[PDB]
């Protein structure tokens, strides 16, 4: 019995999308916006090609 | 002869508009403090500058 299909994957854009290395949550305070919402920050400051 | 100002508009860059809306934003501080500052000005985030 076999399966056969067309596909793969894609990438959508280099300045759409964000990965960290740390999620700790002590308290809220060692990455609410330290680390979490830092990268929530890095997103909303982007540029395009015309500055 | 003093000047009337009412500050109600607060202008930051996206990288500080956490802390201007935690400053703006939270109603209650620390176990309960309720937030003298929360509501007195309106803020808007901008990527113009910085």
């Amino acid at each position: 019995f076999m399966a056969d299909e067309y596909r793969y994957g894609v990438r959508s854009r280099c300045n759409v999308g964000f990965g960290f290395w740390q999620l700790a949550a002590m308290s809220t305070e060692e990455l609410n916006q330290v680390n979490f919402e830092k990268v929530y920050d890095a997103m909303r400051n982007q540029k395009a090609d015309g500055g | 002869r003093p000047l009337d100002i009412r500050p109600n508009l607060l202008v930051v860059p996206t990288t500080l508009r956490s802390k201007a809306k935690e400053v703006v934003g939270v109603q209650r501080l620390a176990n309960g403090a309720d937030n003298p500052n929360f509501e007195l000005v309106q803020v808007l985030d901008t990527a113009w500058l910085n």
